RNA sequence: UAAGGAGCGAAGGAGGGCUAGAUUAUUGAGCAGCGAGAGGUGAAAUUUGAUGACCUGCUUAGGAGUAACAGAGGCGAAAGCGCUAGUCAAGAACGAAUCCGAUGAUCAAGGACGUAGGCUGGAGGAUCGAAGACGAUUAGAGACCGUAGUAGUUCCAGCAGUAAACGAUGCCUACGCUGUUGUGGUUAUGAGCACGGCAGAAGAGAAAUCUAGUAGGGCUUUGGGGAGAGUACGCGCGCAA
């Protein structure tokens, strides 16, 4: 019956935290914003697929009550000269979004990647533990 | 007593040669001695799967995959378990890995 | 106070594609049109070919950028600022024991416009062939660029935009390429990778 | 001359100097949206946020770098060399009825180059980070880990002269078994020439293994049980180290 009225769907998924964050297509207006450390108490559990879980239902419900039903998701690790795995989360905000009733259009991978780089952090021996 | 016919590395005819930094601890390796590792991963999981066939609004959909090439130092790789410690005879056998996802 | 109530939805319309009209922004309500000018124009957009088109879905592959231009009533009127491939299409295009061709050029329109283009080809392995790798040696990989260059000189430079969009569209920048420089040696996946907008001219 | 140097023809290479451009990325500022946390770890604290962080837009300013392709691949006397065009000298190899005729090998003294870190003067200053300062952990940590931070890290003109500068195997020149796989030319399309990788064999060696087989070919460097010692005195170079 009624038309696809659309939303974009930030996600950004690293070791530490996940944030999730709604706009209009132009990325230049905010509709609603959160993350796993909002939710979650302990700071080991900021990117447990729970905490990541928990914090895409309240995004759900603000943008089902402004009236959305339809998201394009652009999602991203860290990038640069750091890490450019998704980390764990990311894979399920895209779940439960699901779960909810939005439809989904489409999906991209829009980590950014350098054609050369500054210098990473950690010295030449690196991290010992 | 020398361990290996060939360094531990792959260099011959040459000098010096680019650096690379580790994934795990960022320490610096040599390009022709690091332990290489390539990933093919699809951007939803397999338990998603059954739920994106009645959550796209396209006729068919095709997932996304990414791409990655990884690389690890000596103590990293044996760590995690890439490689694993080989008999004298072993040592020589030289087979290509599979591609993760 | 849910702000939120105070918002104005304006719809996004373009032009020289099978689709008209793509979506509705957001702002805050303004008094003054000089105001309301100034918060939406600038601001900018992207859409999938496959969405603005009736097509086959395997063109899912690139992309399309509009900028904010103008303001009638309910409508804001965009224009072309930009074509992109898709992340997958480049990192799953590159394969090992092949050479990879580049180039980088700089072309002007009739209308002043100055543009950037990018552009990739791949070596391709013969059949009936037994050897594992299918190199292109570095002099050659020179003439196959030269070649490049003059192509899309003849294609795209002293045109209007209205006619450069359909070249995009069609794919016929990729399909020459592949015809001439055939004579050098074997190629495949030859295509425009990215278009990039330099200097737009000072104009009322 | 399957000794050397000069020259001709077609071609190949991250070899070097210069000129003019480039796609991203990391930081910093401006402005806009949103309204509570971000960062970091095995687990946490220093720390930063209502003077609006984080994240998402648009603008800009700089200084480094050339991902994936990319290899038991290529080039260079070694140290070393990876974006694109244009320009300037010289070299290696190959093809062949070109020219000169012993012009050659190795080398005390003497001369030129030499990663990085360091020093003298100028330019500049994104990222990273000796010293220094904190937060934790410990009997104690001055360390490892985290926050932050300076000299340096980049460029031009020079000094210096060391490395596990290693294939730990000097340079010319010989005689020597097979199979396989590369790179660049040439081809009676059968093969060759230069530079490589790999797997056996036979000999060799204390073995491990083989740049190590055979041998009164030529020339230089160099060792003689551990320690004290690559130290004392004298001398030569260096601004010092
Ligand atoms: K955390
Ligand atoms: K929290
Ligand atoms: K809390
Ligand atoms: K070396
Ligand atoms: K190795
Ligand atoms: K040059
Ligand atoms: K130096
Ligand atoms: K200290
Ligand atoms: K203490
Ligand atoms: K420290
Ligand atoms: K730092
Ligand atoms: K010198
Ligand atoms: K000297
Ligand atoms: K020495
Ligand atoms: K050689
Ligand atoms: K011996
Ligand atoms: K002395
Ligand atoms: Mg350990
Ligand atoms: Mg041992
Ligand atoms: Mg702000
Ligand atoms: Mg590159
Ligand atoms: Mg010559
Ligand atoms: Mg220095
Ligand atoms: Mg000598
Ligand atoms: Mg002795
Ligand atoms: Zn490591």
């Amino acid at each position: 019956e009624q038309r696809l009225n659309f939303a974009l769907l930030f996600i950004k998924a690293t070791k530490n935290d996940t944030i999730i964050h709604a706009t209009d297509l132009t990325g230049a207006e905010t509709l609603a914003k959160s993350s796993g450390g909002s939710k979650v108490k302990a700071h080991r559990d900021e990117r447990d697929p729970y905490a990541a879980m928990l914090a895409t239902q309240d995004v759900a419900a603000v943008l089902k009550e402004k009236g959305y039903n339809a998201v394009h998701i652009k999602i991203r690790g860290k990038g640069g000269n750091q890490s450019k795995i998704i980390g764990p989360g990311g894979s399920t905000v895209i779940r439960t979004m699901m779960r909810s009733e939005f439809k989904l259009g489409r999906v991209e991978d829009v980590t950014p990647v350098a054609t050369d780089s500054t210098r990473k952090k950690g010295g030449r021996r690196g991290r010992r533990l | 007593t020398k361990k290996r016919s060939n360094n531990g590395r792959s260099k011959k005819n040459r000098g010096h040669t680019r650096c690379v930094r580790c994934e795990h601890c960022s320490a610096m390796v040599p390009n022709d001695k690091a332990i290489k590792k390539f990933v093919v991963r699809s951007v939803i999981d397999a338990a998603s799967l059954d739920d994106l066939k009645i959550a796209t609004i396209y006729e068919e959909y095709e997932v996304p995959k990414s791409y990655y090439k990884l690389n690890y130092c000596v103590s990293c790789a044996v760590h995690i378990k890439l490689v694993r410690v080989r008999s004298r005879w072993e040592r020589k056998i030289r087979k290509e890995q599979r591609v993760s996802a | 106070k849910d702000s939120f109530l105070k918002k104005e939805k304006y719809n996004l319309r373009i032009e020289n594609f099978p689709v008209r009209e793509v979506g509705a922004t957001l702002v805050n309500k303004q008094s003054t049109v000089a105001a309301l000018e100034k918060k939406l124009v600038g601001r900018v957009f992207e859409a999938n070919q496959g969405d603005i088109t009736t097509s086959d879905s395997a063109n899912c592959y690139r992309k399309f950028s509009f900028k904010i231009d103008s303001l009638a009533g309910t409508n804001a009127h965009a224009i072309f600022n930009g074509m992109c491939l898709t992340s997958e299409k480049i990192k799953g295009m590159v394969k090992r024991g092949l050479t990879l061709i580049e180039g980088v050029k700089d072309v002007v329109t009739k209308e002043g416009i100055t543009l950037r283009i990018l552009t990739i080809a791949q070596s391709k392995k013969e059949k009936n062939s037994t050897k594992k790798t299918a190199y292109a040696k570095t002099s050659v990989v020179k003439e196959v660029r030269k070649n490049i260059f003059r192509i899309v000189d003849n294609e795209l430079n002293g045109k209007d935009i209205e006619q450069i969009v359909k070249k995009l569209q069609m794919e016929t920048v990729g399909k020459e390429i592949e015809k001439e420089c055939q004579k050098i040696i074997p190629l495949q996946n030859c295509h425009v990778l990215k278009v990039k907008v330099v200097k737009r001219p000072v104009k009322e």
